[PDB]
């Protein structure tokens, strides 16, 4: 049993973890892959996304060579803190959690020949700039960049350990996505210029496409309903005034509802999204559909309606109005072929 | 005496490393674990996580401690759990989790003579399970907890269940205001990674949503606009401003018995039953105000120029009055059969 | 090896406990910042976010070594054997260093003595907004920092040549304004403790529109043109017209709880407010046109009140749009 | 000066506090009381409720006998961590709080026989299972349940510093309820069984009744109001079609609102409040009006109303509708009747 | 130089006891206190409290800590109060704070030859006010800050403000969105505890509500609303859908009014000063559209059997015409004189 003991007491006996290995004489290399457990949801509001990792990193370290019955030492992550460690950071990292439930979620691995394996399990908030003016038919490449926040690429360089494509691993169950598809990650390295020095940063972009059936039902059906709805009233009488009225109103009072319930998901951003002008457009659509009826009034001279027995010779009755009569098709074909070219703008691009 | 156990405990510890598992460069070490699951509550679908608080026990045996002359199980105040080498365990889908600090850490060690270690702990944690809501609000879901060691394999250490299914206890008088929990389960497995394979525990609970909310909350608002709605068959033809009034606020009121169950549900992008409902029962009150129109447009449209004729209005709201109230029950009676 | 000895005879009898220049001068410190990203303005805590690389350079003559090597770079474990200054953010709400995956802090001592000290910081500093122009404000949201505990004579800072840098302004999370530029100043704020000097960088920030236009001024406008529809519609249609105007009234009463939902409830009268208000007038007043012109018609020129409402109504709206949006667009 | 300090180093010299006082030969009785400084807000939703304490506990312990210039030590916190002390720990408790500004709010004082005294001052959020059956006019016992957590009842055992009654003391002006009113609290002690033993658990229920105050103005008034107003309508001539009308459906349109939005601050219950009984009820009523006016719509002959001139025999017109005039009565009566049941009902409960 | 101060500061923390406080078993130590606010923030009504930046300084002499022959103030890297005694200060009422720690721990040491100490934090401290809203928006609220030593009694610390009423600086320098600060006053008195007599500082605001947001968004539309209700006295009694419809959404629309400030409010059992006046304005909008069922009532329901005339249609209508703008003048002159 003491065996090991000795080792470890040997190890650490003259150790200076305020050095990385090779100081002054070569470069730090460290090798590292991420394995996401999850890929937890995006923050609209925020443009931040959250990820839960297994944050693997491993790296050659000659202090920590030894010679025994095992050639790999699997101890306690509290050994971790005795060791120099690559002091990694998350560049456009915002607030995350180190897991220390029910103790410090990080392993170390000592080999024989030194190398050094260091992963830790973390909830990654990042910041994910978004461009929503094609919302709800957005897409976007949610970044994840780190490095070393002190030492230069003159001391540490950060490699992945495997083809850059497979150093990053998705878990197939691991997706906490509603509103989004992971259509895949790019990943790719390269060199941040401070005032400092030099740095070596990794970086991998997710894929993200917005999934529109939840617009669809909650705003799309509503707002296209709406709009047919206020071309009802293009079939009633011209003396229904009070009835072709609440038709215009309640609908008009309709769009605005849905309007401003439409952008409560979002960041109050300061530009018109792909939302935003279909609404714009329905809006015109009941809005004239009520101006319509307001030019049908003007030119209504009886205040009384057919009444069911009389032959309109072409007392009087007045006659079935040509506004009215056109725009029982102009209304409707103009709705579709506005549809027709908002789909085609989005859906093909 | 209590100085021979003073004298005792420190000589467990003089030497101890720490940093060492029990058995370190020979067989793993069995760890057994027990569950009293004190609450499960804020099961959140906006969030697809639930918090669940219990006193989570491990049981493993290290040689280093074995101490003899003392009839007596030690327990000992829980900052010796520092002094001693713990299972490094975590739980995977755990998003946050603390150990409960007051008055103390609310944390236990109980040595025993042959080197037996009791390590109690109590944890609330909120783990993550995803929610098909495709049934919703008519679903049972499915939310485990995966019990594994960080950075211990399969070589140095094994989990198992002590006391079979009795391990977990407490789930029986748990009590959500939203769900029914039908039955739980324990599952030991392997898990492999890049960096080996990992014990794992998991302990699953299937719950089931109670609709007694919902009933009160949508269906029923839902259900009695659809029939207000008929009341315009009843009505004649030429009061247009009476039954367009009532046509149109009934469509209206089903977007405000939609829009306040949209607020409190997660992005959904797929269709769920609570959406086939109201999509249903809005067609219905569509429909109903259209039935209006169509007749309005005979009788006016179609009058002076000269399944019901589709040429008297009469037989037309007639007809209505039978198929709409029929329809809406048939498509009630397919509802309720598929979802239960 | 030499450089543990190098880093061993640093800290022999150094004490951490004592500024340097404890007797003899104040100690100069020179800052750095540079913005990571101005983040989000919250108008309702009167607040914003902001992510900096704060870097802060002296000279301390106990950390002297003679050797080949020229400057010892170091990670953040030396951070708390050395003297730091005690440097805060006055007006900061909240502010946290991160510690993922380890303190994101460092520091490069040179053999001349001089001690390069960064760390990345989040703050949520305060900055209070006047709101009067509002949604066409402009603000100079500042950042204060000094030193907590050692007065003029012990610690001065000193902005460098390259004092706030920041980056590639399209990233950052200013949803609702746009960086238009920096000031950094000096100055000496005299407290109950002593005479501290206190640094400040001032952000010049000009609130987007369009986010406003969309979501109130759009809305409130096309109400108010939607209550001019009453007076095209024949003064017969009692109903028709009474519930017109009786809804658009309803819904300029929506319209004026929803804009003020993201502002601090301050108790004097934005520009937003100006615009609801002046538009409630107009739907208001439509509503009582009719009912003056149903009275004298009908429960009874007067009678020709419509073709004046005609045409009163719309040019009155789009004078006071004239005067409202010149005043407040390049007036005060 | 060196006096004290001389004592104090005496006292903890060769002190082990990881012993329990009297391991191995007795038990060690914990003299317990506590002080609520103020009881919070309960929270609905959470199904908790909030609690400042001054948790103050006293056992003997024979180690810290001394002999000095004084016969009570009163030192500072950092010395309760020198010694042991009771793992105590609250049973219902969820997350609690043991404040520490500006230091760490906590006293020690040791008596020359060795008896200690140790207070701190705790914020408890606790598991309070309600019943809401009877809500808004229901009422709780929110217990509050605490005991050792590693030690059984064989090693440590806790008792009231007091008669149970007085060991429970909440301040005159700590009441931080809204909607509730604290009637007292009952205290007993008892034994818990769990895997490892049994244990002394010491309890307190703390009696609540709910306030109806604001659901009487922001639910049953409105709701009231609404079913008035809806009644209203059977004072109106029955050709007031269009008026009638938008009677009947504004008051459901209404109805709905409140029915839907009543249960925002409550978990979601599978059962029936008694808000959702009042309710439903006055839905009922609010329903049948429009029902009521339709069936009277449905023998309305003529589309004219009384002209105001032509005397009506017993042109033609209408007369008033029976159906009108026994609703004018019954609707008002059977709406009192129904507040007399449900009032009388709860309110004596 | 360097050399004697670290010399100094060595043999200071030399046989330091932080166990005991200054003239421990002697005389109580008095310990003076100044408060520099730097903001107020967050009064919440719906969480009965106040948020509190401020820079809390506490001036004692500690004779163990006295030196000579530098004729300096040491101002120490604030770690070294972890090393000294310090008044085991606390706030009674505190809900939730903590000292700023960027970039350091916002702290401040400074040493005094005679051995006096000056202890600066900065500390955002959420401390609850209990809010009476009987009077709400026209209310006044009284938001206090107690502070207390905890563990150490009369006999043992004396609290007392330095400088008496210039103890508390920065109150004319803060600026409430919603209140005023009126004034300020310190309070020095003693609390009596079943441990102790322990001495308390108390430190209280008197914040009145300003009320210009509230005509905005809760006074001006209901005041609109209501004279809009008495636009359907001027109507014909004849238009029965216009005068409903008018008298309809009034009643409607104030119900709107009252929900959104509903929404933003804690749930107090009273009623407050705002929901008079809502409660006010919802009957007169009831009332009116309850005089045209009575117009309605009088013409059609006992006109064919055949102070106002009761008997008059019209004559109803002209009585409305006065008497309802008169009483709501009345109702308005009354509620302000009682409440400003
Ligand atoms: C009321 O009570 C509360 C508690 O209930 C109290 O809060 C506590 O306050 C104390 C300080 O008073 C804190 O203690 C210090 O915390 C320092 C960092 O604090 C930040 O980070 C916290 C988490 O740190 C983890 O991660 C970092 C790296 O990322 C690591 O360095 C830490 O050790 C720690 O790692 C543990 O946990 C992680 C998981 O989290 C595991 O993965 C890991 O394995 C390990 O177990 C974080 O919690 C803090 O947030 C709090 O505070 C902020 C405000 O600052 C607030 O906004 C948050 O909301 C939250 O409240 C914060 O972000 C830490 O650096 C200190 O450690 C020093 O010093 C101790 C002294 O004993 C020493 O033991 C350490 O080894 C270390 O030595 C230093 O380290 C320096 C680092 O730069 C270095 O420069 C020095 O050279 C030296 O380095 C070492 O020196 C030794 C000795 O020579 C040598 O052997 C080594 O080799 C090496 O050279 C210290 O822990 C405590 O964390 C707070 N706790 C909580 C829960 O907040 C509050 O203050 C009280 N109030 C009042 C008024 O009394
Ligand atoms: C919620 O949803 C989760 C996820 O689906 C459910 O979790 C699953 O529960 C089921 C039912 O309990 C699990 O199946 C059982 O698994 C155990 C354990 O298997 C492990 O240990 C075995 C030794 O004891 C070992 O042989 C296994 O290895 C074999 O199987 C794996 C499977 O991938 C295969 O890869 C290997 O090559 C081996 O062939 C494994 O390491 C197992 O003992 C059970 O066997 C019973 O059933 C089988 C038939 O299925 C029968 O042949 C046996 O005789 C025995 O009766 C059974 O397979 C499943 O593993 C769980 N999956 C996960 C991911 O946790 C959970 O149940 C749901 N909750 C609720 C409440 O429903
Ligand atoms: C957005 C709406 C814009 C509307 C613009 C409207 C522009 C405009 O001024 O239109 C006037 C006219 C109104 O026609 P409409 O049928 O509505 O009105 C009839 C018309 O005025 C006849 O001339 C009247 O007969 P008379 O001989 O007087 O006895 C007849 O009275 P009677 O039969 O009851 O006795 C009226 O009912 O409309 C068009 O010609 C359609 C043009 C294309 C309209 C295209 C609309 C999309
Ligand atoms: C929800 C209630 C449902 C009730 C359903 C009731 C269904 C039902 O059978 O109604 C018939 C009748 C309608 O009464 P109402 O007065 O509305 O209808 C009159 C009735 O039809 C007379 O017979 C007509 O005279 P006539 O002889 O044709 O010349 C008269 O014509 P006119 O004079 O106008 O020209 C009609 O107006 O109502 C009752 O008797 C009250 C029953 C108890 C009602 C209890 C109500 C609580
Ligand atoms: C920030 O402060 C620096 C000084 O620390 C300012 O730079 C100075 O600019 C004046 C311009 O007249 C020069 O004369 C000085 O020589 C500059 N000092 C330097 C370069 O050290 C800088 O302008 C300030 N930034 C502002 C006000 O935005
Ligand atoms: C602004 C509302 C306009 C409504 C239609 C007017 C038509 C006038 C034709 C002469
Ligand atoms: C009290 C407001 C009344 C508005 C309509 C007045 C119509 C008649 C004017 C003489
Ligand atoms: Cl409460």
């Amino acid at each position: 049993t003491t065996v090991f003991t000795r080792i470890l007491d040997r190890l650490l006996d003259g150790y200076d973890n305020r050095l990385r290995p090779g100081l002054g004489e070569r470069v730090t290399e460290v090798k590292t892959d991420i394995f996401v457990t999850s890929f937890g949801p995006v923050s609209d509001h925020d443009m931040e996304y959250t990820i839960d990792v297994f944050f693997r990193q491993s790296w050659k370290d000659e202090r920590l060579k030894f010679k025994g019955p095992m050639t790999v030492l699997r101890l306690n992550n509290l050994m971790a803190s005795k060791i120099w460690t690559p002091d990694t950071f998350f560049h456009n990292g915002k607030k995350s959690v180190a897991h220390n439930m029910t103790m410090p979620n990080k392993l170390l691995r000592i080999t024989e020949d030194g190398t050094l394996l260091y992963t830790m399990r973390l909830t990654v908030r990042a910041e994910c700039p978004m461009h929503l003016e094609d919302f709800p038919m957005d897409a976007h490449a949610c970044p994840l960049k780190f490095g070393s926040y002190a030492y230069t690429r003159a001391e540490v360089v950060y490699e992945w350990t495997r083809e850059p494509a497979r150093s990053v691993v998705v878990a197939e169950d691991g997706s906490r996505l509603n509103q989004y598809d992971l259509l895949g990650q790019t990943v790719d390295s390269g060199i941040v210029q401070s005032s400092t020095g030099e740095y070596v940063v990794m970086t991998t972009h997710f894929h993200l496409k917005r999934k529109i059936g939840y617009f669809v039902i909650q705003t799309y059906l509503p707002c296209i309903m709406t709009v047919i709805l206020s071309q009802v009233s293009f079939w009633l009488n011209r003396e229904s005034v009070p009835a072709r009225t609440v038709f215009g109103v309640t609908t008009v009072l309709t769009m605005t509802t849905l309007s401003i319930s439409a952008r409560n998901s979002l960041p109050k951003v300061a530009y018109a999204t792909a939302m935003d002008w279909f609404i714009a457009v329905c809006y015109a659509f009941v809005f004239s559909a009520l101006i319509e009826f307001a030019t049908v009034n003007y030119f209504t001279k009886r205040g009384y309606a057919w009444d069911g027995k009389s032959v309109v010779p072409e007392k009087t009755f007045n006659s079935v109005s040509k506004i009215d009569r056109l725009s029982r098709i102009a209304f409707p074909l103009l709705f579709g072929i506005f549809n027709l070219v908002y789909w085609a703008t989005y859906l093909n691009r | 005496n209590m100085s021979f156990v003073k004298e005792t405990v420190d000589k467990l510890l003089k030497g101890y490393d720490i940093r060492l598992r029990p058995d370190f460069g020979g067989p793993p070490v069995c760890v057994g674990m027990n569950i009293d699951i004190a609450s499960i509550d804020m099961v959140s679908e906006v969030n697809m996580d639930y918090t669940l608080t219990m006193y989570f026990q491990q049981y493993w045996r290290d040689k280093r401690l074995a101490y003899s002359g003392i009839p007596l199980n030690l327990t000992l105040d829980n900052r010796v759990a520092d002094q001693l080498w713990v299972p490094d365990t975590y739980f995977l889908n755990d998003k946050k989790s603390f150990v409960h600090g007051v008055t103390v850490k609310n944390r236990m060690i109980r040595l025993h003579p042959d080197g037996t270690v009791l390590y109690g702990l109590r944890i609330t944690t909120t783990a993550a399970c995803m929610m098909d809501l495709r049934r919703y609000p008519l679903d049972e879901q499915n939310c485990t907890l995966e019990i594994e060691s960080y950075g211990y394999t399969t070589d140095d250490i094994e989990f198992y269940w002590r006391g079979g299914d009795k391990a977990v206890t407490g789930v029986e008088r748990i009590e959500l205001p939203q769900f029914s929990i039908v039955e739980h389960r324990l599952v030991s497995r392997n898990v492999v990674f890049a960096t080996g394979a990992y014990p794992r525990l998991s302990l699953s609970f299937r719950l089931k949503r109670n609709i007694g909310y919902f009933i009160l909350q949508t269906y029923m608002p839902s259900i009695l606009i659809t029939i207000l709605s008929w009341v315009s068959f009843w009505i004649n033809y030429d009061a247009s401003a009476a039954r367009v009034a009532l046509g149109i606020t009934t469509v209206l009121t089903m977007t405000t018995i939609n829009t306040h169950l949209r607020e409190t549900l997660p992005k959904i992008p797929y269709v769920k039953a609570i959406d086939m409902y109201l999509m249903g029962c809005f067609v219905f009150v569509f429909l109903a105000l259209l039935e209006y129109a169509f007749v309005n447009y005979i009788f006016f449209g179609r009058g002076p120029q000269r399944i019901p004729d589709l040429t008297d209005v009469n037989a037309i709201d007639r007809w209505s009055r039978i198929v709409f109230p029929f329809t809406f029950s048939l498509f009630n009676l397919v509802y309720w059969l598929y979802y239960v | 090896g030499d450089v543990t000895v190098i880093l061993n005879n640093l800290l022999e009898g150094y004490d951490n406990k004592l500024r340097p220049d404890i007797g003899v001068k104040p100690t100069l410190i020179h800052t750095d910042m540079y913005v990571n990203s101005i983040g989000p303005v919250n108008a309702i805590n009167m607040e914003y976010t902001i992510d900096i690389f704060f870097a802060q350079t002296w000279y301390d003559r106990r950390l002297k070594f003679n050797s080949t090597i020229k400057v010892l770079r170091l990670n953040s474990n030396m951070v708390g054997k050395i003297w730091i200054p005690d440097t805060f953010f006055r007006n900061s709400k909240k502010a946290d260093a991160h510690w993922i995956t380890t303190p994101n802090r460092m520091l490069r001592i040179w053999n001349d003595g001089r001690v390069l000290y960064t760390l990345r910081l989040t703050i949520d500093a305060e900055c209070q907004l006047q709101l009067h122009n509002f949604p066409m404000d402009e603000h100079s949201c500042p950042l204060e920092f000094s030193s907590y505990g050692y007065p003029r004579e012990e610690i001065v800072y000193q902005w460098k040549r390259s004092s706030v840098e920041v980056g590639d302004t399209r990233s950052w999370r200013l949803y609702q304004f746009s960086f238009v530029g920096l000031r950094n100043t000096t100055e000496v704020v005299k407290t109950t403790s002593g005479d501290y000097v206190v640094m400040s960088v001032y952000f010049d920030l000009s609130r987007r529109m369009g986010y406003f236009t969309i979501q109130t001024y759009i809305p409130c406008t096309l109400i108010v043109v939607l209550s001019w529809v009453s007076f095209w519609i024949n003064k017969d249609a009692v109903p028709a017209r009474t519930s017109l105007g009786i809804t658009t009234v309803l819904t300029m009463t929506t319209l004026s709880t929803i804009a003020r939902k993201s502002l601090p409830k301050v108790s004097y009268v934005t520009a937003m407010d100006l615009f609801v208000s002046v538009c409630f007038i107009f739907v208001f007043s439509a509503l009582v046109e009719y009912g003056t012109l149903h009275y004298f018609v009908s429960n009874r020129r007067i009678a020709k009140m419509d073709s004046y409402a005609r045409i009163f109504f719309p040019t009155a709206f789009c004078l006071f749009n004239l005067v409202y949006w010149v005043s407040y667009l390049y007036l005060g």
